[PDB]
């Protein structure tokens, strides 16, 4: 009974709880016995690494497993007419007919069909054969590897960097800016130029011969001249076929816009020329903190200069540099904070500009992927709310920012949490009722009644990028305008050409049905930020309870008195916003998906017609698209789609087994559990064998903790298998 | 006389009493106006 | 595809032998009252 | 003679903890002993736990 | 026209869901006599349908692709296109009844605060009082903004109990 | 065999609401957990956070579950 | 209304007491702050308000699923 | 076991010692309250975490408070 | 060109290494 | 515990007082025949050692791997077993 070794209070639990507790706060290093600054950013450090490590292998993995029983050298020569495989399947309980009929893409046997767009992505930068598959692999198991290595070796007291070089935020962002993000990019373009450009050419380049093929005709003489318009001489034809030299060109550096007419994606010429100049951006930007060559910046001083006159914002930034520098969780919610918002925005930019070739026709990855990556956003940014409050519960001091924006912020809680609460409310109340007044309508057969709200204000945007279907004649949507004119013969004509084409997702037509889906996902936005904030700004004390601070971050409650305390800490209000994300995160997939679904079947007017009310969306969306699906495995047989119906099952179950953990508290668990030590101890044959911890019921943090996980695995687990089941059994 | 009175002016009863009135009221309106889509003045 | 005979190995001592001997060792180390 | 207002007075709160901070109470009694919270101020809120009564100190109190 | 709509009474789907809902009800007609109660209520809603979907084209109303009404929340644009009806109109009806009531509500809550027993008063109305301050109510208005520009309306943040942060 | 199955379910469905109900009738009183659950009262939230927590544990919060089993069966 | 009774049952009287200390606050800004002091619904009353809409909720769909296609097959 | 505290702010009223389920709190002289009298937690290896002191103290704030920390065969009342 | 079967021994062999370090930089973080 | 009356506590046999019995332990060496009982012993041997039995749990994780290269292909398990033709999808693929 020691094993929590962190934590030598857990250690002395005689229950089953110590098990429990000793797995769930193993990362919180802050909180673990004997534990100093120095080395807690030594051991964070050193997890950095395992977890790039892990990185690594696991893209090694999807790679190793794609190159040895996939079909990427078929899928190559047939990228539109062969379905990707991601791995074999090797599952001894398989009957015949599953044997049978997991066998797709031509593979010897059971097969997984690959639904991440790993094969778009390895196509569009060059790799064509199994082979360099392989070599990438192993590569990355040497690079994992060696960043194993790398985690060990600063670990030893000869290597262990000091914690003042932790805090050496100048010189951290000037190589992240300069190093990690400028010289990375101008790699990659130095690639796209040297491979993906040459293979998309029909021209193969590879290690053994890079050294003996000219990027360009005129190599490196107008990039030292300054001659650069030469590398936009002749693009690729307007019918260029990839992978082929029929309709190519000599350019590497072009700006055409738009997307390639054949592979329906961006031009590489135009991805290699957007990230040299970001690396040419990020370098310079890398160049403005001050280390130790007597120029540069001081953050402390920009902060302490950022103060308004008249205090309007009080003293300013005064302290903030500090307040950062020296608190772990603020950097780390404003990492999640930035990194929620990156993924949003890769999912909104991958389906309206498909960048990988022949991504656009592969409906069931374009949907997966948008899914992912939006449900990673709303976790993400869940934790980056989570995060700020427990800084503000355990690292903010109020004397060290006495009267900066913190202190300010802090000071009007009060206005910021009403008005969120306001917002919601209007939202909730307006969206909610015209919903009903649509469903109401529609049922009494009278659809003219029906409350359309014209989204004018996006149209009107719409049109300022040049879409003409809303007759506004903006910015560019006039050709005589400014803008228009001045880049007229730059990227307009393939910007225009593929923005004004309804055969792509670049600016997709609105109507009323996207007006009352939008106010939704603000109304889902604002009531998520609503809870995240009050967690937030009350983690330190409100009325109901002045000294919450004095209680960390995470606590039960504080008892039946005062009226009643559950749900109180700042923990519990995270809790509370996991579902609302879950919630605006399941609309947003859910309008994505239905709004593609017809776009993809040439049949707008099912969503434009069924998505203002809320019978459509039950009844043209979810049921209509569930009848394959539910339809895997029946009386009669099975197909490919069984795993799905099985998963969709699953995720049903998981949902409802983390809504026991959800309604039931602890206290009628507690008394069964000792009538059930009771019963053990008092029966023979049994009474030979006793158990080491004694039998607990779960904590109550405990016990919310796992019915979240419980609710958002099934909610997962159930939204993939249907959006796969029912994008992959129509294409 | 006065209790009843009284009685009569509590929250549920008031309560109940306004949105009689404010939903006979509007019922009406339907009635002799139905099909009210925008303020035609 | 390459070396048939592999995941026919793999499988089973990774979902088998591995997880029933993490558990055990496991189980030994978080009932050990000396670690 | 006295320390503290005289019985009656309407004081203000100064105390964050308290559930009436910032808010105005009437000064029931004040002790006149070596009492660290000593007034008795009396409100017309009552507090989560039903309570209407609370002592404060001499500086946490504020005439009118 | 303002976003490529199209005016309802030019609509060919407009005119052809009006002809299919008639049609609808007729047919469900022809099951029944010629003066029997479900025979009147049935003409009484063809009736209704017809005169609905005539004011709907006469009042200008703007028509999608589907042939449904779509209403334009934007002064400005409403303004200049003659749909100030839709939604300009309507958010001043709106507001105006909602601060009418908000403000008798506030009044009444004032009013009564500084009775000896305000709660009792909460929960037992006083009509004669409320019904007064309910008429009062509709000069709401002018009322908020001379209190807005006095002073009154607002209580001081230092007056106001806050968490101890 | 599916008429089998389905009153299986119902046994089962059955047996735990009578479950539920009758620990709450039974431990109304008294129990090892709390020894004078009968001084709180038969209505009553739970006795603070303490012995790991005591949530739902009058007799009123098992007619409360038991509400659900009992939908959950019929 | 099913759903509904989700809020009433994943939640607790300390989340929402502190958000009406917020909207108090707000109401007080104004001058419109009621003498009966607004409060959170009891643990046992949230218990018994989200009980009550979970089985009306489920009730009622059922009802509504029942009534609809048998009076439309049968 | 839990860490149970006391404040200056106690006037004394005895409440919650006569609350507790175990026996942890006591009352013993003191000159800075009417009563002349302070709560004390002597034997907080007993408490178990209810929290009905908590519940009958009457003072704004608190002038007892109960801090939940490493849990033992006492404090979580286990009988078996 | 199918990699062959020499080629996914190799990949295993590697594997095996990469573990063995992860698992030592476990150890180390352990301590 | 001397309970010979209505005392169920004595501090001088605390042990009774507990309700520490067997209830339905017997001790008793004579049954197994000695020769029955010496061919099993003899049999367990060395077995009884933490190692030594572990080492024989280990036999049985050989033979979880012996029937996934050898044993499911023998039972004829559908999984190791060929596949007959496939299908082309929804649209035009594969
Ligand atoms: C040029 C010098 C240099 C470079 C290259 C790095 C590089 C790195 N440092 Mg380091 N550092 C440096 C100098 C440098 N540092 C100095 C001088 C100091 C002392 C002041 C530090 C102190 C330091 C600390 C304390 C830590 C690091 C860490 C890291 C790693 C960051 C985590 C990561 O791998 O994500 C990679 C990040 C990127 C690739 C850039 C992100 C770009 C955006 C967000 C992604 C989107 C781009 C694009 C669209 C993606 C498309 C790809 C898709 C097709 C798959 C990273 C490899 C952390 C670590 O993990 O430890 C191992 C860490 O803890 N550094
Ligand atoms: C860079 C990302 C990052 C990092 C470094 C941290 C780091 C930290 N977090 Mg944090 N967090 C993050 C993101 C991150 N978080 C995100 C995105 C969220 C939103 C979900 C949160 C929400 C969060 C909360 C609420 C808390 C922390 C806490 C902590 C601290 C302790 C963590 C711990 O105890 O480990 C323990 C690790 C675990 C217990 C693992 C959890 C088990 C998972 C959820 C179950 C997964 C099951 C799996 C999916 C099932 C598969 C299905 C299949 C079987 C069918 C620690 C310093 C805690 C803290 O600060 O203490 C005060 C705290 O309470 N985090
Ligand atoms: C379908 C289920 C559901 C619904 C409808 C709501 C609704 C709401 N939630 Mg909630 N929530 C839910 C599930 C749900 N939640 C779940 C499962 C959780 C996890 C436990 C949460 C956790 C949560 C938190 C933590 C918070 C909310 C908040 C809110 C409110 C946000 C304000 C708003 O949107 O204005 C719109 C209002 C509505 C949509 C309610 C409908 C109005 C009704 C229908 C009108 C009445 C008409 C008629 C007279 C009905 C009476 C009939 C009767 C007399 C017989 C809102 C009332 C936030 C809040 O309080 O905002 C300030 C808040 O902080 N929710
Ligand atoms: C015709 C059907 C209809 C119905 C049934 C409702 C019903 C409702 N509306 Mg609504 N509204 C409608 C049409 C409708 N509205 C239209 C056509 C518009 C124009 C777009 C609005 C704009 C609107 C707004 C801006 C608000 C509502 C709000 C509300 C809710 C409370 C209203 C209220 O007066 O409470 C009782 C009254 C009070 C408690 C005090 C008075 C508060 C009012 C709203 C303030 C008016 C004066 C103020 C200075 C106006 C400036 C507002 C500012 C944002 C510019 C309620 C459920 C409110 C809400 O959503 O709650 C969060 C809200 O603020 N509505
Ligand atoms: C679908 C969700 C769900 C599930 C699965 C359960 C399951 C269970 N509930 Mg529960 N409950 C739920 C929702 C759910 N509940 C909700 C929402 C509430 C709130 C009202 C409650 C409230 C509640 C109460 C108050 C009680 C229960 C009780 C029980 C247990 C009864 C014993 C039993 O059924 O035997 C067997 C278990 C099952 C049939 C569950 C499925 C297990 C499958 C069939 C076995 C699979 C084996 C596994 C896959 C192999 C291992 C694989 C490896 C990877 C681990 C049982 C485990 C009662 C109890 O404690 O037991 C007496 C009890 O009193 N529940
Ligand atoms: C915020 C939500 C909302 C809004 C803005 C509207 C708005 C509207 N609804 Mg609707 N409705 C809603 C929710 C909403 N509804 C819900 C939730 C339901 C389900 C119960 C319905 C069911 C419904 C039906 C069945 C009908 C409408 C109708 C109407 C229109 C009639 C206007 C009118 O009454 O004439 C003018 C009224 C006045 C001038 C009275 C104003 C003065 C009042 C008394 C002040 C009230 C003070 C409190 C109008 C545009 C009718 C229609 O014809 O649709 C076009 C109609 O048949 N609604
Ligand atoms: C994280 C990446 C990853 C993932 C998720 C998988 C997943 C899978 N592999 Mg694979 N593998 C990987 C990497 C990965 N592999 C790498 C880099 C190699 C090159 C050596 C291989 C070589 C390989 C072979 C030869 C085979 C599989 C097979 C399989 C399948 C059955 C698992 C098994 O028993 O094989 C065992 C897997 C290994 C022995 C090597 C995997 C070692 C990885 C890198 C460990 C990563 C641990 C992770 C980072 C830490 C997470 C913590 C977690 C352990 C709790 C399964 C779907 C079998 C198959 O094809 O099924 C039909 C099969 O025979 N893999
Ligand atoms: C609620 C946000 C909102 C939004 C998104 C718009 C958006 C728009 N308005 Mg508008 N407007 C608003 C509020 C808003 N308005 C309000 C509250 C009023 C009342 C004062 C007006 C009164 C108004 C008028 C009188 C006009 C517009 C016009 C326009 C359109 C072109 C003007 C423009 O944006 O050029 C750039 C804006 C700059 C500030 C530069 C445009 C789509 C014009 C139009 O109808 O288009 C032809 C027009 O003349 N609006
Ligand atoms: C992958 C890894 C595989 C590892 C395999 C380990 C196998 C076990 C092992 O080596 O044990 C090592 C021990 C060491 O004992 C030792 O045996 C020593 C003698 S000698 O060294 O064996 O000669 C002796 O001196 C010493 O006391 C004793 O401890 O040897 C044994 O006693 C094993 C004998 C096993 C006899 C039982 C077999 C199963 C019987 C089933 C009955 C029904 C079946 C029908
Ligand atoms: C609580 C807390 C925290 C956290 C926080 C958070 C989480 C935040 C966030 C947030 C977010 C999430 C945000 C976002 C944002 C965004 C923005 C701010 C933007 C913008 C804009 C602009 C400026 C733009 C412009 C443009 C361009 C550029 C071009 C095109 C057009 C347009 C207009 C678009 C911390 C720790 C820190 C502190 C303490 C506590
Ligand atoms: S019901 Fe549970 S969470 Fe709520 S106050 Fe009681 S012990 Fe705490
Ligand atoms: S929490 Fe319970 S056991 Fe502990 S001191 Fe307070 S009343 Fe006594
Ligand atoms: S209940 Fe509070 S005031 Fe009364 S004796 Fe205990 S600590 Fe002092």
């Amino acid at each position: 009974k020691l094993f929590p070794k962190f934590s030598q209070a857990l250690a002395q639990d005689p229950t089953t709880r110590r098990i429990w507790f000793g797995i769930a706060t193993a990362h919180d290093f802050e909180s673990h016995d004997g534990m100093t600054e120095e080395r807690l950013y030594q051991k964070i450090f050193a997890s950095h690494f395992g977890q790039l490590a892990i990185i690594f292998l696991w893209t090694s993995g999807n790679l190793f497993h794609v190159a040895w029983q996939g079909n990427f050298e078929q899928w190559v020569q047939d990228p539109l007419h062969i379905r990707p495989i991601a791995h074999a399947i090797w599952d001894p309980h398989f009957g015949q007919p599953a044997v049978e009929a997991f066998t797709r893409g031509g593979a010897s046997g059971p097969v997984n069909i690959s639904t991440s767009g790993v094969y778009q992505w390895w196509y569009t930068i060059g790799l064509r054969t199994n082979q360099e598959l392989y070599t990438g692999s192993i590569f990355l198991l040497v690079l994992a590897a060696l960043f194993l290595f790398a985690g060990w070796l600063h670990l030893q007291p000869a290597f262990q960097p000091a914690l003042s070089w932790f805090k050496n935020a100048e010189s951290r962002l000037n190589h992240h800016l300069a190093g990690l993000f400028g010289v990375s990019s101008l790699a990659w373009t130095g690639h796209l130029v040297h491979v993906a450009i040459p293979e998309s050419r029909g021209q193969h380049v590879g290690w053994d011969n890079f050294l003996t093929v000219l990027p360009h005709p005129a190599g490196l003489t107008p990039f030292f001249t300054g001659n650069w318009a030469a590398y936009a001489e002749n693009p690729d034809s307007a019918s260029h076929v990839f992978n082929t030299a029929q309709g190519s060109g000599t350019a590497i550096l072009t700006f055409l816009g738009g997307f390639h007419p054949q592979t329906q994606s961006l031009w590489l010429t135009d991805m290699a020329h957007h990230h040299l100049a970001i690396a040419v951006i990020f370098i310079l930007a890398g160049h403005m903190y001050r280390t130790i060559f007597g120029i540069g910046h001081s953050m402390r001083e920009i902060l302490e200069a950022q103060t308004p006159p008249s205090g309007s914002l009080g003293a300013g930034h005064k302290g903030l540099y500090d307040t950062v520098n020296n608190s772990l969780h603020f950097q780390l919610g404003l990492a999640l904070a930035s990194v929620g918002t990156i993924s949003s925005l890769v999912a909104q930019h991958m389906y309206s500009l498909p960048p990988y070739a022949f991504l656009a026709q592969d409906f069931t990855t374009q949907a997966a992927l948008y899914t992912h990556h939006q449900y990673i956003a709303g976790f993400i940014m869940c934790g980056a709310f989570a995060h700020g409050a427990i800084f503000f519960v355990r690292d903010y001091d109020p004397a060290q920012n006495r009267g900066n924006v913190l202190a300010r912020i802090l000071d009007h809680k009060e206005a910021l949490i009403s008005h969120l609460s306001w917002a919601s409310l209007f939202l909730g109340f307006h969206t909610l009722g015209l919903y009903v007044h649509n469903d109401v309508v529609q049922a009494f057969g009278t659809p003219e009644k029906q409350i359309l709200i014209e989204p004018v204000f996006a149209q009107w945007i719409q049109a300022a990028h040049g879409k003409t279907a809303y007759g506004f004649d903006f910015l560019l949507s006039s050709a005589t305008s400014a803008p228009s004119l001045a880049g007229q013969a730059l990227w307009l004509p393939g910007w225009l050409q593929g923005i004004n084409s309804d055969a792509n997702s670049l600016f997709l037509t609105i109507g009323p049905g996207d007006f009352l889906v939008h106010h939704a996902i603000a109304l889902g936005l604002h009531t998520t930020t609503l809870i995240l904030v009050k967690g937030a700004l009350d983690a330190r004390g409100s009325k109901l309870m002045p000294d919450k601070k004095d209680f960390g971050y995470s606590f039960p409650c504080d008892g039946p008195g005062r009226g009643g305390t559950c749900d109180i800490s700042a923990w519990d209000a995270f809790y509370l916003a996991v579902f609302w994300m879950l919630n605006t995160i399941g609309w947003v997939t859910f309008y994505w998906h239905w709004k593609h679904l017809g776009i993809w079947q040439g049949n707008v007017n099912q969503f434009n017609e069924s998505s203002t009310y809320l019978m459509g969306w039950l009844r043209d969306y979810l049921w209509l698209n569930s009848s394959q699906l539910i339809n895997g495995y029946n009386p009669f047989g099975m197909n490919s789609l069984s795993v799905w119906a099985w998963m969709f099952l699953f995720g049903h179950l998981i949902y409802a087994t983390g809504f026991m953990f959800l309604i039931s508290w602890r206290g009628y668990w507690q008394e069964l559990i000792e009538t059930l030590a009771w019963a053990h101890e008092r029966t023979p044959l049994a009474n030979l064998v006793r158990w080491r911890d004694k039998p607990v019921a779960l904590s109550i943090v405990q016990a919310r903790l796992v019915g979240l996980t419980h609710f958002s695995v099934g909610y997962v687990l159930t939204y993939a298998a249907f959006l796969i089941a029912s994008t992959s059994g129509k294409f | 006389m006065k209790d009843f009175t009284t009685y009569l002016s509590t929250a549920p009863v008031l309560t109940l009493l306004s949105v009689t009135v404010v939903a006979g009221l509007l019922i009406e309106i339907n009635r002799f106006f139905p099909d009210a889509l925008i303020a035609a003045f | 595809m390459s070396a048939q005979f592999l995941p026919s190995i793999l499988v089973p001592l990774v979902g088998l032998v591995f997880p029933a001997v993490a558990m055990a060792s496991m189980f030994l180390y978080i009932e050990k009252e000396e670690i | 003679p006295d320390v503290g207002p005289k019985r009656g007075t309407q004081v203000r709160i100064l105390r964050p903890e308290s559930y009436w901070f910032r808010e105005t109470g009437k000064v029931v009694s004040v002790d006149q002993s070596g009492i660290r919270y000593p007034v008795v101020v009396r409100f017309e809120k009552v507090n989560y736990a039903g309570v209407s009564t609370n002592n404060y100190a001499l500086d946490e109190v504020v005439a009118a | 026209d303002v976003a490529g709509l199209t005016p309802c009474s030019e609509s060919k789907a407009f005119a052809k869901r009006k002809k299919n809902e008639v049609k609808a009800l007729n047919k469900r007609l022809k099951n029944y006599e010629a003066d029997s109660a479900p025979a009147l209520a049935l003409k009484a809603t063809i009736a209704r349908t017809e005169a609905r979907f005539d004011k709907y084209a006469k009042q200008g109303l703007l028509c999608g692709t589907d042939g449904l009404p779509h209403l334009i929340a934007d002064p400005g644009l409403a303004l200049r296109y003659g749909h100030a009806g839709d939604v300009f109109i309507p958010t001043i009806g709106f507001i105006y009844f909602a601060g009418w009531l908000g403000y008798a509500g506030s009044k009444y809550l004032q009013a009564v605060a500084a009775t000896a027993k305000p709660i009792e008063k909460e929960i037992i109305i006083d009509v004669p009082l409320a019904w007064k301050l309910l008429w009062e109510g509709f000069g709401w208005p002018l009322r908020a903004f001379a209190e807005y520009k006095n002073g009154s309306l607002m209580e001081d943040d230092a007056k106001i109990t806050v968490s101890p942060r | 065999t599916a008429d089998f199955l389905v009153h299986h379910i119902h046994a089962f469905t059955i047996h735990v609401t009578v479950l539920i109900l009758l620990k709450g009738v039974l431990y109304a009183r008294s129990s090892r957990l709390i020894p004078d659950k009968a001084n709180l009262g038969f209505r009553f939230p739970c006795d603070g956070p303490g012995r790991g927590g005591t949530c739902q544990v009058s007799a009123w919060d098992h007619v409360f579950l038991g509400l659900f089993w009992m939908y959950n069966s019929i | 209304v099913w759903a509904f009774s989700l809020m009433f049952l994943f939640s607790g009287r300390g989340y929402w007491q502190e958000l009406i200390e917020s909207i108090v606050w707000a109401h007080n800004k104004l001058k419109v702050a009621p003498a009966i002091q607004p409060r959170a619904l009891s643990i046992t009353q949230g218990r018994a308000v989200g009980v009550a809409h979970y089985l009306l909720g489920g009730i009622a769909t059922t009802w509504s699923f029942f009534l609809a296609r048998i009076l439309a097959v049968g | 076991s839990h860490t149970v505290k006391i404040y200056d702010t106690c006037i004394g009223c005895t409440q919650c010692v006569r609350a507790c389920p175990t026996d942890v709190l006591e009352m013993v002289p003191w000159d800075g309250c009417k009563a002349n009298q302070i709560a004390s937690a002597p034997r907080t290896e007993d408490c178990v975490g209810c929290k009905r002191c908590e519940s009958a103290c009457p003072t704004d704030f608190l002038s007892v408070r109960v801090y939940l920390g490493s849990e033992t065969t006492r404090s979580m009342g286990l009988a078996y | 060109m199918p990699i062959a079967d020499y080629q996914v021994f190799t990949a295993l062999f590697l594997a095996l290494a990469t573990g063995i370090f992860a698992v030592r930089l476990g150890v180390a973080l352990y301590k | 515990k001397y309970g010979e009356e209505s005392r169920y506590f004595d501090l001088k046999d605390l042990e009774n007082t507990v309700g520490s019995w067997d209830m339905y332990g017997q001790e008793d060496k004579s049954r197994y025949n000695g020769l029955q009982s010496e061919f099993f012993e003899r049999a367990a041997n060395g077995l009884s050692r933490r190692e030594y039995i572990l080492g024989l749990v280990a036999i049985g994780g050989a033979g979880i791997l012996a029937w996934g290269g050898k044993g499911a292909a023998d039972v004829r398990l559908p999984t190791v077993g060929p596949q007959q033709p496939a299908q082309v999808g929804p649209r035009g693929r594969l």
